[PDB]
């Protein structure tokens, strides 16, 4: 049956033509998309896993869209902040990512980058109790993580060690995800308190009682005031070899910093540009502290970098660390979302019809996404674009001999006319 | 309430300040001396001590003294029955810097009395 397809798609259109908002469309393109991405997935020709992978990428296509032009587009503006200079920290930030729309922006993305990460299974038969092994062989002096680090790793057991890898690279899949409350229960119920207790120090300083305008959000003051702090006191952790390289990393990605290289190597385009928005993220907030004198000078016990990069570059760079992902072409279409750069490249892959014939979803997803932009913001993309789109994928629903919802797509120009 | 605190903790850090500044003068052992420190109410040094005589994660917890957040109450708090429940050793001062942040130093069963 799976060549039916088109329909869903087509059947989203009629609807919403229909009940005479126009995010739902979308919404709805997502998850149809991720239907089929079901479909091809489960029992296929190993010929179908590709295709299969086509459309989950499809969908998250759809998702990230739907969140930026949701926020972007339903931006409806509200009340501005105002804070004082006796206000936490906590708040500072707040108010920088209300004010700040190119930022915001960032985070959705990053939120939406979370959302789509892998993260491996529970690890099974985990130890009753931390470096047990070590503690029964004799020669834990200290029972705290720093030990073997004033004085040779030696002192731990091989076994623990291994273990101590299985943790932190659990621990660090979830962080990754945006699973920062599993990881705490996690470091909690496996005996790791001290790493929960690291991974506490996340949270800016917030107080209900003096921020009132989160006296909603809380009721008791948490967060940690010298973050500053916490942060250089973090990075350089992530700095000190002897530690396990996922121990490392999760610093590092705590610090607002990059993963060493032998975690970083394995990390996808996905992975990759995740990593450097949020260093670009991290780096920003602490200059808007910066700019409001609320980063007490103490604090600045270390050099981190101070200079933001561009979305734009960072995508450069982790382009030209990821060519054959980056090349992939709803990929692309990704992070011309990202930039807005998007009617842009809707129009270029209209003169690509004048290798874009060859791959079959990308005709079809810049048609539906070119309609739903104009529906969304009606003169999104250029009125003859819209007219080349169309009759190439009618054409198409001809091929197929799906004449049957023809009339559907005809919705957009007096050139229907001519059918 | 916090103003007077914070000016009351400074004071008291202002009386203590030589007597501990003797103690880290004379003190042959790193751990010991990030406790002294913290003693001074300097979470910082503490904190950097940590990080240069290699000991980090300490360094990490180190940094939570003073915000007063009780989920690591606990945890330190629950760190030191096991330890105090089997734990074949463990060092004196890193006990001691549990137990600060545990919340109840004295109040206490690994106690600092």
């Amino acid at each position: 049956y799976q060549t039916e397809r088109f329909t869903k798609f087509s059947d989203t259109l009629k609807e919403f033509k229909i009940e005479q908002d126009p995010f739902n469309i979308i919404r709805e393109f997502r998850s149809a998309a991720g239907q089929l991405a079901l479909d091809l997935a489960n029992s296929g020709d190993e010929s179908n896993v590709i295709s299969s992978k086509d459309w989950e990428l499809e969908a998250r296509f759809w998702h990230l869209v739907e969140l930026l032009l949701v926020f972007r587009n339903a931006d409806l503006d509200l009340d501005e902040m105002e804070l004082h200079p006796y206000n936490s920290r906590g708040l500072f930030e707040k108010k920088l990512m209300q004010d700040n729309k190119q930022l915001y922006q960032i985070w959705i993305v990053m939120v939406w980058l979370k959302e789509n990460t892998y993260v491996m299974e529970r690890p099974k038969n985990v130890p009753t109790s931390k470096w047990l092994n070590s503690i029964t062989s004799g020669g834990l002096k200290s029972c705290d993580l720093d030990f073997p680090l004033r004085e040779n790793t030696n002192v731990l057991d091989v076994k623990d060690k291994e273990e101590d890898h299985i943790f932190f690279k659990y621990i660090y899949e979830l962080i990754l995800a945006g699973a920062i409350d599993e990881a705490l229960e996690e470091a909690k119920l496996s005996d790791n308190i001290s790493i929960c207790m690291i991974l506490c120090g996340i949270q800016e300083y917030l107080n209900p009682v003096i921020d009132t305008q989160i006296a909603n959000e809380f009721n008791t003051q948490q967060g940690i005031k010298k973050h500053s702090l916490w942060r250089r006191t973090v990075y350089s952790l992530s700095q000190q070899a002897g530690l396990d390289p996922y121990e490392r990393a999760i610093y590092s990605y705590l610090s607002g910093a990059i993963p060493n290289q032998e975690v970083l190597q394995y990390s996808d385009w996905e992975s990759d540009l995740h990593i450097h928005l949020n260093q670009i993220l991290q780096t920003e907030i602490e200059n808007y502290l910066l700019e409001n004198n609320q980063v007490g000078t103490d604090e600045l016990i270390l050099p981190l970098p101070s200079h933001a990069l561009t979305v734009q570059e960072v995508l450069n760079r982790v382009a030209s660390r990821h060519p054959s992902e980056s090349e992939h072409p709803i990929r692309v279409l990704m992070a011309s979302v990202i930039l807005d750069s998007l009617p842009s490249v809707i129009h270029s892959s209209v003169e690509m019809l004048l290798d874009i014939i060859d791959k079959p979803y990308l005709l079809r997803i810049v048609t539906h996404l070119a309609i739903c932009l104009d529906i969304i913001n009606p003169g999104s993309v250029e009125e003859v674009d819209k007219s080349k789109l169309i009759t190439t994928y009618i054409s198409l629903l001809k091929l197929q001999g799906l004449y049957e919802n023809i009339p559907i797509y005809a919705t957009f120009l007096n050139e229907s006319d001519c059918l | 309430k916090k103003e007077r605190h914070c000016r009351l903790t400074s004071w008291i850090v202002s009386q203590i300040g030589p007597e501990i500044e003797e103690k880290i003068r004379n003190s042959s052992n790193e751990i010991e001396q990030i406790f002294l420190y913290l003693l001074l109410n300097d979470v910082v040094r503490a904190s950097k001590l940590a990080i240069e005589s290699k000991n980090g994660h300490l360094s990490v917890l180190i940094s939570y003294l003073g915000s007063n957040d009780p989920r690591i109450r606990d945890l330190a708090e629950l760190q030191l029955q096991k330890w105090s429940t089997g734990g074949c050793s463990i060092d004196k001062n890193i006990s001691k810097i549990y137990k600060l942040l545990s919340g109840s130093p004295f109040e206490g069963l690994f106690s600092l009395k």
